[PDB]
């Protein structure tokens, strides 16, 4: 029982610190693709003001 | 299983060779005691040898 | 020791399957991002043909 508890306690360990770890470490994608997502809805905000000020200035000629 | 085991385990071990140590002296020193009995005891096979 | 052994365990099976969930939203957030780039990619489209198509009615009308 003690073996085991010690074996155990052991992988337990270094397990845990291996997650935490890995964890830590991956935070490069997500912050990528969070500002490629910014960025396009930046255009995304811009062609909506884009389609109003046409309607807006059309409308006035018509 | 246990790789540490070994560095822990300083102050039995040490105590046990100790303790068969003091008994290889007094038994080669023993010139009147010749009767031993041992049995249903935990005598390691390295105390044995 | 099978108290301790089961409790032991059951704690170990929770944090593997807490950290590997923890990497499931790590990599969902990845997808989940390039679903949002998708998304903005549809939208930018279509509000791309709706300023054509508004502008080409507008020019007809005047």
């Amino acid at each position: 029982f003690k073996n085991e508890k010690d074996r155990l306690f052991s992988i337990t360990s270094d397990m845990t610190r291996q997650y935490k770890q890995m964890q830590d470490e991956l935070l490069n994608q997500v912050n990528d693709l969070n500002k490629t997502v910014i960025e396009k809805d930046e255009e995304i905000k811009k062609k909506d003001q884009q389609i109003q000020d046409m309607t807006k200035d059309y409308e006035y000629k018509l | 299983a246990n790789p540490n085991f070994f560095e822990t385990n300083k102050d039995a071990i040490e105590h046990n060779k100790q303790i068969i140590e003091n008994i290889c002296e007094v038994l080669k020193a023993a010139d009147t005691l010749l009767y031993y009995d041992f049995r249903f005891n935990n005598i390691s096979k390295t105390d044995a040898k």
